[PDB]
């Protein structure tokens, strides 16, 4: 009948897309870090002397009422009795301003959240950046989230090749054909496909449409590979709620333009309950790795955050529980792998 | 599924290749040469080297890239197959279409030919391959006769080649799928799955008895077959990249292999290492025919994705080098003269003229609306010259270009067709007067003005030339109907235009019923009494000057005044009377919303 | 151009567009090539979501670009 030191966030509404989010960016190797050296260039500035920092300004509040609730809660246990949570007021209406779809108390989608609040660093960072040259912390989002693609498509009637370059944030994965694991998954985004029947490749060679092979290759990796899977079909939309086999360790050699000996571990899931596109329940999983022995006993352990409550899970029963063999009512959504 | 129709801007003859040569079909009775080419036509050629024009014939029925001809019946009947996803039969002593075979899904890439039982096997990108005899595709028309069709299935993906042998016995399919697959086309009966490629396989040979097979595939390995022993008995890896070509002399023991690498070998099939580098050519090698008049062939014919057909004498093949670099023949014997493909494209603001550039650099202007050539301008700046003609004017898209046959062909789809509303003073024509004019509509009128269905003929202001193909097609390249302008008026086009014409090229060109004007909304508030208003999109600035001055403001000709009294702004910029409001809200409108205008006083 | 948009089941599919074309006219060539509304539709290009009243070539989103669609798992 004892709470945890880590600490979660309260509902405040229908607020658990946003919830998960920041307690699995809460864990990123080096987000706090960069976080908090972003606040101090805008500290500085605003000591010198806008709406694009107050999300900087609200993910250092959030952070250091957290970090605080949990310090708080490890000299003074007894001064909490009931429930262990902080609540991101000023963050939610800070997204609110920054984009108008989460004006009220609806549902939202988790992945656009993640994505909006890492827009919204990147291009504070840039605008942050450009500012400094008029007059290493300002690679962030690019650095740890972001990587490089190749895309190969190759004409079927001359066989020549052509190249576009393009970025991504995520891996967006499917998780049914039209017992299936994730490399599977990433094969069918990444590996061969043929362009055959009403889709076929125009080519500026033949001047003609052709039937082509795609081909996307991992050029840049991110040090946070963020793999969304489309827990989802078009039946009239329905959400498929059985998972996909998710390794602890992932290694993308296979659909890698050079050849690398770099591991991928998994440190965190972001799980929607519900059989409904349109509504359910976002809960977030993350394993502690680092940041009074007492925090590092849950080293190895996987951390289970519901709204305001935390749990502490087993590798091996998270792992059994998120695998297909059972129903597991809280289908994986985001997975997180970060380089070993 | 939608019916568009389609023309093509060329001329009446058409004697040389217009883009690539997709094959090659040799007559030796009569000395005569057949290219398929990707202009869509078959051309008929001699190979008398004293006879200074080689052209014979054109075969014009096609739409699309001719995939692949065969001769047959002592060359009195040819056989087609093209991207139009049609089959023809044709009279290859006189040069016209007897029948069209509509049975395939998609592109049509094979035919294959069996001799002595009269069979041809058709096979495309729709994984069908199609078994026809060809004594009972002497078939009229359908009301006259119809055939029935047998198929052989197992096919997993699409189908780039075909091969049967001479008795008939073994057809044998290569694809995407890697593997070879084997059929009787007697019992349609499958036999063998044959692996072993990495990659595409575009070149099928088979020997008189069927027992052996030389494959050729995209990898750039060709490999020999043991069909009676389902295996590889050997591997030749001659060519640095894809094998596209394959030929072998009668007694199957001399390969010529050709490819993406744009070199020409023949390789000893019992002993490789002696292989002889016949020609380097400068385009990469589609298909290659041998001169099968003497026991070592004399010579072979090269279609490349150039225009030029050429032969290179093989005589001299008999070193010691295992790979050689010096060709045994630097210059071709005989050369079929080709023409150059219109490759890019620009239709200009009046979206009436189109401006080209050939493969030799010529930039040509051409008038679509009549559907004729105005002027070649040389070898001059392209870019240049789309600047140099730049006219401050908007007309919406009402049609596409397409250069898959190295010529213009020009699109009316209904979505679009009739979106052109222009004056007739602004389109060249006229009257004492200035109607405003569809382009769409009088194009169609003009494209089918010989069918009696559409008399009372033309629309009075244009003619397309009489030998403009009329195309009735598909989105996806299935192609109805075919028919040059001036055939309109025959029985048999007659009733093939009545059973194909779609409902909205009926509406306008046979009901005479007229398109719907299309109109844009505006605001008109003043500059340094509000009220919305809509009109016309081609409507004059002199006329919303007309309306301003004479009702907002308005406490000798009465139209005099109007224009040296008010002003019209919009995005701070005085706008040209004679401006309609398209152009305004094309270029002068870069902001988001509905238009807006300001007006002032002089 | 020619764009290519990788659908939910990972295959991919292949749009003719025009670099003056609003993002509700990719949703609506979208919609008739598979049947999702636009309303539910997401896209993204090159990790960025593409919202609706601005049009391809402010993303420049060039020949042979590949979109990404998804849908909005609510919760
Ligand atoms: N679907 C958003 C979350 C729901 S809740 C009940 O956890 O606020
Ligand atoms: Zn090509």
């Amino acid at each position: 009948e004892n709470l945890l030191p880590f600490v979660g966030l309260n509902n405040l509404g229908n607020t658990c897309y946003l919830n998960s989010i920041l307690q699995v960016l809460y864990f990123c190797p080096g987000f706090k870090s960069g976080v908090k050296h972003l606040f101090n260039i805008i500290s500085r500035k605003k000591e010198a002397l806008l709406a694009s920092y107050e999300l900087i300004c609200s993910l250092q509040s959030l952070i250091i009422s957290v970090e605080q609730l949990q310090a708080s809660f490890l000299l003074n246990p007894e001064k909490y009795t009931d429930e262990l949570a902080t609540q991101p007021r000023r963050l939610l209406n800070t997204l609110r301003e920054l984009n108008p779809m989460y004006e009220g108390y609806l549902q939202h989608d988790a992945q656009e959240v993640l994505q909006c609040i890492l827009g919204n660093i990147q291009e504070t960072c840039q605008l942050l950046k450009k500012e400094e040259v008029k007059n290493i912390g300002f690679e962030l989002v690019e650095k740890l989230f972001q990587g490089q693609l190749v895309l190969r498509t190759r004409c079927l009637e001359c066989e020549s090749l052509t190249e576009r370059r393009e970025d991504f944030q995520d891996i967006s994965v499917p998780v049914q054909e039209d017992m299936k694991t994730l490399r599977w998954a990433i094969s069918q985004f990444a590996s061969v496909e043929r362009i055959v029947g009403e889709d076929k490749y125009f080519c500026e060679n033949c001047h003609h449409y052709t039937e082509a092979e795609r081909s996307l290759l991992f050029d840049k990796m991110p040090e946070v590979i963020t793999i969304h899977l489309k827990c989802f079909a078009a039946s009239g939309l329905s959400k498929i709620n059985t998972p996909l086999l998710t390794p602890l360790k992932l290694s993308l050699e296979e659909w890698s333009t050079k050849p690398t000996n770099d591991s991928y571990g998994l440190f965190a899931v972001v799980m929607h309950s519900g059989i409904t596109i349109s509504s359910g329940h976002y809960t977030a999983s993350v394993k502690v790795t680092d940041l009074v022995q007492s925090l590092k006993e849950y080293e190895g352990k996987w951390l289970l955050f519901d709204d305001s409550e935390v749990k502490v899970t087993e590798e091996k029963d998270f792992l059994n529980s998120l695998s297909p063999s059972t129903s597991p009512t809280s289908t994986p959504y985001l997975l997180f792998y970060k380089k070993l | 599924r939608k019916v568009q129709v389609s023309y093509v801007i060329r001329d009446e003859v058409e004697k040389y290749n217009r883009n690539g040569v997709n094959a090659l079909q040799l007559d030796p009775a009569l000395n005569r040469l057949f290219t398929a080419g990707r202009d869509s036509i078959i051309r008929i050629w001699s190979v008398n080297q004293h006879k200074q024009d080689p052209y014979i014939a054109s075969m014009e029925h096609h739409t699309d890239w001719v995939n692949d001809i065969v001769l047959c019946c002592n060359g009195k009947t040819l056989i087609s197959a093209s991207s139009d996803t049609t089959v023809k039969v044709w009279n290859a002593h006189k040069g016209f279409c007897m029948s069209t075979l509509r049975t395939h899904k998609d592109y049509v890439k094979a035919l294959a030919y069996a001799k002595d039982k009269e069979l041809v096997a058709s096979a495309g990108l729709d994984r069908q391959i199609f078994l026809w005899d060809v004594n009972t595709l002497t078939a009229l028309t359908a009301s006259n006769n119809t055939v029935t069709t047998s198929s052989l299935s197992g096919n997993k993906d699409s189908i780039y080649s075909l091969a049967m042998n001479q008795l008939g016995t073994i057809i044998v399919s290569g694809s995407t799928e890697k593997v070879l697959r084997v059929w009787d086309p007697r019992t349609c009966a499958k036999l063998m799955k044959l692996k072993g490629h990495t990659d595409n396989v575009k070149a099928l040979l088979l020997n008189r008895d069927g027992t052996q097979c030389l494959s050729g595939s995209s990898d750039g390995t060709i490999r020999l077959w043991s069909l009676g022993q389902q295996r590889c008995i050997a591997t030749y890896r001659v060519h640095d990249e894809g094998v596209w070509a394959l030929q072998v002399n009668d007694a199957f023991t001399h390969v010529y292999s050709g490819g993406r690498d744009r070199k020409i070998y023949c390789t000893d099939l019992r002993n490789p290492d002696i292989r002889v580098l016949i020609c380097e050519e400068k385009a990469p090698v589609l298909k290659m025919e041998l001169d099968r008049s003497a026991d070592p062939p004399p010579a072979i014919w090269v279609a490349t994705t150039k225009s030029t057909v050429n032969k290179w004498t093989l005589k001299g093949i008999h070193n010691d080098c295992t790979n050689p670099i010096t060709p045994l023949c630097t210059q071709p014997d005989q050369v079929i003269k080709g023409g150059a493909s219109i490759i890019q494209c620009h239709i200009l603001n009046d979206k009436r003229h189109i401006l080209t550039k050939d493969t030799n650099n010529n930039v040509a202007y051409w008038d679509v609306l009549k559907a004729c050539k105005v002027e070649d301008l040389g070898k001059v700046d392209f870019e240049d010259e789309i600047k140099k003609r730049f006219k401050m004017v908007y007309v919406p898209n009402w049609f596409s270009v397409d250069l898959k046959t190295g010529m213009l062909t020009i699109t009316l789809d209904e979505s679009d067709c009739f979106a052109a509303w222009v004056s007739a003073k602004d389109a060249g024509f006229s009257s004492g007067s200035d109607p405003k004019l569809n382009l769409g509509g009088l194009l169609l009128q003009a494209l089918l003005e010989y069918w009696p269905r559409t008399h009372v003929k033309g629309n009075g202001y244009f003619q397309v030339p009489p030998h403009t193909p009329v195309i009735f097609g598909e989105a996806g390249g299935r192609t109805l109907f075919r028919l040059l302008c001036r055939d309109s008026g025959g029985e048999t086009e007659s009733m093939l235009l009545n059973e194909t014409v779609p409902q909205w090229v009926i509406d306008i060109t046979v009901d005479k019923n007229m398109p719907k004007f299309n109109k844009i909304p505006f605001y008109l508030q003043p500059h340094a009494k509000k009220d919305r208003l809509s009109a016309s999109d081609m409507l004059q600035v002199r006329k919303v000057m007309e309306h301003v001055y004479e009702k907002i403001i308005n406490l000798e000709d009465i139209a005099v005044l109007a224009e040296e009294k008010i002003e019209l702004l919009c995005q701070d910029q005085v706008l040209d009377p004679n401006m309609d409001l398209r152009t305004v809200k094309h270029f002068i409108w870069k902001s988001g919303g509905d238009l807006t205008l300001h007006y002032r006083q002089k | 151009m020619q764009i290519f948009v990788k659908t939910l089941t990972g295959k991919t599919i292949t749009l003719e567009v025009e670099p003056s074309d609003t993002i509700e006219n990719v949703k609506a060539k979208i919609q008739d090539k598979e049947g999702i509304p636009p309303d539910q539709q997401r896209l993204i290009f090159a990790g960025k979501q593409l919202e609706d009243g601005r049009t391809l070539s402010d993303y420049n989103i060039q020949k042979e670009s590949t979109l990404h669609l998804v849908l909005r798992l609510r919760g």
